[PDB]
C-alpha cells in the first residue's frame, strides 16, 4: 500500500529524457 | 534430475530447483537456477540457448522444453545460471510462419490442418463445431497467433498431450477444456490462504447485438 | 587435544607447533526445519527437515619464552589455520589424564622438560595422544580474537565450521576394509567384525543375482557429494538392465544395448558405460545406503560387483 | 528419566546406553495468535488463535571409565538421537527417589555397582522406572553443545521439538480399549472406567439410529492428521445418507446411491465407498470429537458402526 | 609497546610523546563467506570465502605532572593518531619484562627517573624496545573515549582497522633482499636463508627459459593492490610471447610484435611495452605468487628477468 | 570543570550558577568509512573516509539548601543549556587538585564556605579555574534524565554533540596572532613562536611572487565552512591571474581583466572582485591549508597579501 | 510528592487517597533531530531540530490495613489515573524533610497517627506540602505493573508522557498577572517584578505606535497550540494595517478596509475582524514571543492593545 | 529509489512467454 | 521476486475507477 507510490514516482522521473 | 541435451544428440542430467507454470491454453513456462560446482561444470560452461530440457518430474512427464533466456551471474568464486524455457508444442509453433494469406470462409479442420503443415504435430476436435470466415491471413505471422485467432473463433479452448508416440503432440481442441479429478480441496485440508476476488467493473445484465 | 589438519598438500598438528589446546567441542548438526502452518488447524505440516552445519569450537593457548615471540607465534597460528581452503580436520584425545610418575631424589632420575617450559609426563612411547577415531571433517575457519593473559600465555578461540556436508566423513574407503592393507583408520566407533572376508566386511561379490550389504554408517549415504562409487562387470549380455535396492529407489538402464564383459562404473548420479563417454540418460536415480543391511537385487547374475564408499556419521 | 525414542524401525532408550538424564521438561504449546486491531477502537478483534509447537528440553550427561571413551559415547548420542526422521518420544519417570537400603557390614551383603560406576539402589524388580503415561510425541531434534565438566562426566542439552501437531498423541487406538488384548498403554491420566463393554469404553455399536460416545481426550480431534477413522455397515439401503454430530458439523452423502450391506470407510476428510475407489465428492466435511459426550445421530439405523481413533492432549 | 605510525610525510611513536601503552592486540582477518543453501539438500554450496579486515586494538594511557596538562596531552593524541589518512602501523614489543637492577645504597648509584615520573629500568642501550617484525599494516582509526582514572592517569582505547587489504604487508621490497644494502626490515618470522646470492633469495635471473622462485610470504600475492612488479629484458626477438607460471594462470602477449633488447615492465594487471604507452590488450591475466616454490617457464630464454614484490601475511 | 557556553547573544558558565560538574569527557570524531568490497578479492577498496561528529559528555550535579529548590535549579539547567541554537562550548580545567590549607584553631583564621555549603579551598586569586585551551566547539544538546540521589544532591548527564564540523575550532583569527592586541585565546597546545613579526606568525606579506605560511593547525583547513578568508592587493595589472599552492590545488582567474590597485577578497569558494558583485565563474577551486609549511606561489608580485583564518584540530 | 491531577471535570491528589509517593522525576524533552549527511563531506547539515516529548515517571506505593483491601486500592489507582483523557499534572514538593518533634513522656503529649498507620510529623498547619511551581503539564499515562512487596505495601511505577507540546505550560494567563485578583499560580521560578502596573507586568497598553513586552517564559511562544491571544482596539481608521514584531515575523492586513473603533481579536494563526466571521486571508503569519523583551511596532497609534498568553518552559 | 529496478526486471522476465 | 506481485496487484486495483 505504501509501496506503489515510490515506484511510480521513479517511473515518472524516468519519463524525463527517455526519447531521442 | 533434469536431463538436458543439445539440439543434436546426447543427454546430460543436472540437479537444480525448478519452477514450472502451466495454464490451460496459454503457453507454459519454466525457470530455474543452476550454479557452478565440481559437478555440472562441463554443462554450465557449455550451454548455448535452445538447449533441450526434459525429464522433469523424474522418469515420467517427458515433456521436452527449450531454453530461450540465459542469465549468467558471478557469485563468489562460482557462477549462477538463471534461465527460462518454453514448450516445444508451443515453440515449434513459434518456429514457422505462413505467408499465403488465409482469407474467406474456412471450416475448422481445413484451417487447423493448413497450419499443421510440416510441424508434424496433430490436431483434433471432439464435438461438432461451426465454421466462419477469416478476413486477412497473417502472411508475416506465426502459426501460433493464427492458432490463437482460430481458437478465438471456433475452438474456445484446447489441451495438448504428449501421446505415447515419439514426436507427436495431440491438440484436443474443445470448448471449456476439462477433465474430472478425484482429488479435492478445503480450507482445513489443502487450502491455506483463499483469496476470493469478485471483480465486476465491466459487467452486464442485458446487452444489444448487431 | 592436538586438532590435526590435513590440507590440500600437507599435514599439520598444533601441539607440534608449540600450540597446546584446552579441549575440542563439536556441536551437532544444525537442523533446519521447513514447516508450514495451516491457517486454522492445531498442527503444522512438515515440508522438510534437513541437516546443515556442524560448527566446531577449539580454544587453544600458547606459551613462549619471551614476550616478543608471542607475535610470531600468533602469526604462525593464523598462517597455519585460517584457511578458506576446505581442510580435513581430525580430532585427537588422550587415553588418560597423565601425571608425573614416581622418581628418586638422589641426584638422579631427574625430571624432563619439553621444548616449552612444561613437565614431560610422557615418559614412555605409549603415553602420547592418539587419533581417537577414524574419521575427519571438511572444515573452514571463522573469526578469532587473541586475548593475552599475563606473561607469555595467550589464548585463542577457534570457531571452525563444516564446509559441504554436515557429517563425520570416515577416512579411508570401504575397500581398505576389504583388503586389510592400510592400517589405522578403523576405530571401534564403527562396529566392525574381525572376520575379514566374512559377511559385513565384503563389498566385492561375484556371480549373483542378489546379495547383501552392511553399511556400517549410521548416517545415510543418499547424498551424491559422498564418495559412493560402484563398478560392475555385468556378466550377461542384455538390452535393458534393472537393479533394485532397499532403503533406496529402483534403477533402470533402458534404451541402450550392452554386452556381458562390458563394465559399468556407476558413480553418484552418473554412469560411465565403459569408463568414459558417460551414458547417463537412462533413469536418473541415485542409490542410497542407510545403515546395516542394504540388500540389492540385480536381474541377470552379474559376474562381478564391487563398490567402494565412505561412511558418514551424525 | 530415560527418554524413550521409538523410531521408524527401532526402539531406543538412553539409560540402556549408559546415558543417565537429569530430567525432562516439556513446554506447553506455543499459541500463535492472529489478532487484528481496529484503527480507533479500544479493543482488537480475534481473527484466530492456534496451537503450534511443543518444544521439549532434556539435559543428559554421561560418565565413562576413561577420557578417550567420551568421544565414542558422544558420537553414539548423536548417531542415536539427532534424527530429522520424525520419531515418537515417550517420557519416563520414577515412582520414588530411591536410596540405598540397609545392609550388614559382616563381610557379606555388600553393595552392587552398575556397568557405570554408580551404586545400584535398584535392588528389586519393582525398583526401576516406568512409562509414566500411555502417550507419545512426534518429535525432531535441534542443536546441541557438549560441555565437558571434569573427569569422564560430560553434559548435553537436547532441545526437541514437535513435528506435525502440538499434541500428546495417545499410543494405541480406541479399539485396544474395546478389546482388552494389548496391555500397558493405558495410564490413569485418562479417566477410564473399568467397565469394559460398558459405556464410555465402547466404540462398536449395532442397529442404532443414534448413540453416545465419550472421547476421553481433552484436546479435540478435529484435525485430520489425527488417526480418526470410522467404518460403518450401513444397515439399510438408501439413495442419500445424512448423519449429524455434536461438537462438529453435519455430514451428507447425496448424489450417489448405496446399498444396505455395503460398508463405508470414513477416514479423515475421505470416504471409501467400499474400501477403495474413493467417492468423496459429497459434502466434504470432517467430523470432530472434542471431549466427553460426542453424541451422533444417523437416520436409518445402521446395522453396524465402529470407529477407532487416537486421543490427543494439551 | 610503542605503536609506531608512519604517515604520508612523517614518522611518529607514542612513547616518545609521553604515551605509554598497555599492550597491542591484533585480531585476525574477518572472513566474509558467501554460501548458498540448496533448497532441500543437507549441505550448502560455497560460492566464495574472502578475507576482509584486520581490526587492531590498542589501549594506551598517559600520566602527566598536573591535571590541566591532561587536556593538552589528550588533544595531542587525537591530533597525532586519528587520521583518515591511511597510515602504516608498525608493532613493537620488548624482549624481556625488565626490572630495576641491583644498586648500592651508599649515597651513590641512585636511581634514574624518566621525563614522566617513572623508574628507568632501561639502564643500558640494549634495554629499550625493538621493531618486533619487519612488516607494517595499512591502517585507519575508529572512535575513542577517554575515561580519566584518578590523578594524572587517563586511559584511551584506540580501535584501528585495516584500510585496503587485510594483510601484513612486509616492509621493503624483495630487491633489498637481493642487494643487502638496507639493514633492518628483515625479521626471523620470514624463514630466510643467509645465502645471499643463493637460491630462495634471488629474484634476478639471466638467460633462462625456466627458473625457480621462493615466495617467502604465507599469504598469496594474487591481489593486484600488492606491489608485485616484474621487469624483463626479453633476450630474443619474437612476434608472440607466452609465459606460464604455477599457482597462477598462463599469460600470453599476442598480436603485437616485439624485439629482443626491448624490455617489458609487467606491473600488476598492466603492461608497459617499453616503460610507457601501455600495450595491455593482450591476454589480461595477472600472475599470482602463493608461497614457496613458484616455478615460471618462459619460451625463448629471456636475457634478463628480475622482479620486486612485497610479502604479505595472514 | 565549568563547561563554558557562549551562545548567540550571551556567555554562561555553570559553576557560576551553583552547578558543579564531575568532569568533561570529549570523544574523538566518528570516522564514517566508505568501503567497497570487490566480489572475489581478499581486500576491499576505500572509496572514502571522513570525520563526522565529536560527541561530548558532561555529567553535572547540583546541591541546594532545600528539597523544593531542586525543581527550580533543574529548570534553570534546562533553560540554560538545552539549546538547539548552535552554541560555542569552551572546556575548563583546574591546574591542581586543591586542598584546604593549614590554618590556626585559635578562634581565628576560620574557614570559609561558598554560596553552596562547601569548603572554599580557593583562598587566593590564583586558585580558581582557567580556560585550559584557546579553542571552542560548535555544539548542540541531546536528551538528559535527572536521577535525584539523596538530600539536595541531584545528578544530570549532559550529552552534547558537534553541530557542523567535527573539529576543535580555534577561537580568535590568525590576525590577532599577527597584531598582539587581544590577550588570552592562545594556549600552548598550539606550538607558537614568541617572535611576533617573525616567521610562522605572520600572515601579512608585501611585494612577493612567492612566500611561506605555517598553518599551526593539525587538522586541515580544506573545508569551506571554516573561516578561511584571504584578501590581496594585486600589485600589478594583468588580464589573467594564476596562483598555485601546496597541500591544495592550482587556482586561476581567467577571462576577466583586472587592475593593479584593485583588490580581491578571496573567501572560501567565493571571489569578490572588488569586495562586492562577486565574479566567481573563473576556476572554482578552493585552497587548502593542511599543517605547517603551506608555500604559495603567485605570478606577478602582489603588492599585498594578507589572510585571516581559523585553526582547526582533531 | 502528591502528584496532583486536574482532569476535565475534576481535581485529584494521590496522598488524599492513601497513596504516598516516593518521588517524581521529570525527564527533559526528547530532541528529535533532522540531520542530512552530505556524501563525502566531513560534516552533516542540520535540516532541523525539535522538541517532542517530556516523559514523566512517578513511582508510588501504598499501605493498607489488610491484604484484601490491596485489590480495591489498586483498582482505585487505575480508575483514578490511567486516563487517555489529556489531564493537567501539577507537581508538588515539600519544603523540608520533616521529623517528629520533641514531646514529653508523661502520659500526655502522645503522638498522632494518620488514617494510614504512619506517624504524623505534620503537627502545624505550615507543615504539609505545596504546589512547588505555578505550572502544569498536559499528560497521559503509559503501562504499569504492580509488584506487591510484603504485607500491605505494594509499589507501582507510573510512566506519564506529554500529550500535545513538550513544555511546562504555566497555569493562569498573563492578565491574572495584570489584575492581581487570583492568588497562587505565581512561583518564583518566574522572575517577576512586584511592581504591578509597572513595566514587565503589563500587557494592556493604550494610545501607542510602539511598545515593549517582557515575555517571562524561557521557552518561545511561537507554537499556535499555545494560548497566545491578542485583542486590539485599532484607534485610527485605515485601509491597510501592518504591525511588526521582533523575535517574530512581520504582519500585514491588506485588502480589507477597517474602522477605528472596530476591534480585532488576533488569535493564534487566526483573525476575528470583529469577534466573529473570521477574515484571515490577509498575510497568514503568526507572532512569536521568545523571551524577555519582545518589542512591537504598530503604524497608527492603536487606542488599545491588550493580550493574554501562557508562559511555557523547557 | 533502489526498488524500481527489481520489479521492472522481473516484469521484463515475465514478458517472456506470456502469450499464445 | 516476491515483490512484483504486490505492486502489480495494487495497480490492477487502481485500474478500477480511474476514468471519467
Amino acid at each position: 500500500d505504501a509501496l506503489t507510490s515510490i515506484v511510480n514516482g521513479r517511473n515518472a522521473k524516468r519519463n524525463s529524457e527517455y526519447y531521442l | 534430475t533434469i536431463t538436458i541435451k543439445p539440439p543434436k544428440g546426447n543427454g546430460a542430467p543436472v540437479p537444480v530447483e525448478t519452477t514450472l507454470v502451466k495454464k490451460v491454453n496459454a503457453d507454459g513456462v519454466l525457470t530455474f537456477d543452476i550454479l557452478e560446482n565440481k559437478y555440472t561444470y562441463e554443462v554450465i560452461n557449455a550451454i548455448g540457448k535452445r538447449w533441450i530440457v526434459s525429464h522433469v518430474e523424474g522418469e515420467n512427464d517427458k515433456k521436452e522444453y527449450v531454453i530461450t533466456v540465459i542469465d549468467r551471474k558471478s557469485e563468489g568464486d562460482r557462477q549462477l545460471v538463471e534461465c527460462t524455457a518454453r514448450e516445444i508444442p508451443i515453440d515449434k509453433l513459434m518456429i514457422d510462419r505462413i505467408y499465403v494469406n488465409v482469407t474467406g470462409s474456412f471450416t475448422v479442420e481445413r484451417y487447423f490442418n493448413i497450419v499443421f503443415q510440416g510441424t508434424g504435430m496433430l490436431f483434433e476436435v471432439e464435438g461438432k463445431v461451426k465454421s466462419s470466415k477469416f478476413e486477412n491471413g497473417g502472411e508475416g505471422d506465426t502459426r501460433l497467433e493464427m492458432f490463437k485467432k482460430g481458437l478465438e473463433h471456433f475452438g474456445l479452448e484446447y489441451k495438448i498431450t504428449y501421446d505415447k508416440k515419439k514426436d507427436r503432440y495431440k491438440f484436443v481442441l474443445t470448448p471449456f477444456a476439462n477433465q474430472k479429478a478425484s482429488y479435492f480441496i478445503s480450507d482445513e485440508v489443502n487450502a491455506n490462504a483463499i483469496k476470493l476476488e469478485e471483480d465486476a467493473s465491466d459487467f452486464a445484465t442485458f446487452i444489444r447485438g448487431y | 587435544d592436538i586438532e590435526l589438519t590435513k590440507k590440500d598438500g600437507t599435514v599439520i598438528k598444533l601441539s607440534e607447533y608449540g600450540f597446546i589446546v584446552n579441549d575440542i567441542v563439536i556441536d551437532s548438526m544444525q537442523i533446519n526445519t521447513k514447516y508450514q502452518d495451516k491457517e486454522n488447524m492445531n498442527g503444522r505440516i512438515l515440508m522438510g527437515s534437513n541437516y546443515i552445519s556442524r560448527d566446531i569450537v577449539v580454544p587453544c593457548f600458547c606459551k613462549v619464552k619471551n614476550r616478543s615471540d608471542i607475535a610470531y607465534m600468533r602469526d604462525m597460528l593464523y598462517s597455519l589455520t585460517t584457511d578458506i581452503e576446505p581442510m580435513y580436520l581430525r580430532e585427537i584425545r588422550r587415553k588418560e589424564e597423565l601425571n608425573y610418575r614416581f622418581t628418586q631424589p638422589t641426584s638422579d632420575d631427574y625430571v624432563k622438560l619439553d621444548k616449552n617450559n612444561f613437565p614431560d609426563y610422557e615418559y614412555s612411547r605409549h603415553d602420547q595422544q592418539i587419533y581417537v577415531n577414524g574419521k575427519q571433517y571438511k572444515v573452514i575457519f571463522n573469526g578469532v580474537i587473541n586475548p593475552k593473559q599475563k606473561g607469555n600465555k595467550v589464548s585463542f578461540e577457534l570457531k571452525f565450521e563444516t564446509t559441504e556436508l554436515p557429517y563425520g566423513e570416515s577416512i579411508g574407503t570401504s575397500l581398505e576394509l576389504e583388503e586389510n592393507k592400510k592400517v589405522g583408520l578403523w576405530s571401534f566407533d564403527f562396529n566392525i567384525d574381525w572376520h575379514a572376508g566374512g559377511d559385513k566386511r565384503k563389498y566385492t561379490f561375484e556371480n549373483l543375482s542378489k546379495g547383501t550389504v552392511y553399511y556400517h554408517g549410521s548416517a545415510p549415504n543418499d547424498q551424491f557429494n559422498m564418495y559412493k562409487k560402484i563398478t560392475i562387470i555385468l556378466g550377461e549380455d542384455t538390452e535393458s538392465f534393472v537393479w533394485n535396492l532397499t532403503h533406496a529407489e529402483i534403477m533402470k538402464i533402458e534404451g541402450i544395448k550392452l554386452k556381458a564383459g562390458d563394465r559399468i562404473v556407476y558413480d553418484s548420479f552418473r554412469v560411465y558405460k565403459n569408463g568414459v563417454e558417460i551414458s547417463t540418460e537412462t533413469n536418473i536415480s541415485q542409490p542410497k545406503f542407510k545403515y546395516g543391511a542394504n540388500k540389492f537385487e540385480f536381474n541377470q547374475t552379474v559376474q562381478k560387483v564391487q563398490f567402494d564408499l565412505k561412511f558418514y556419521y551424525k
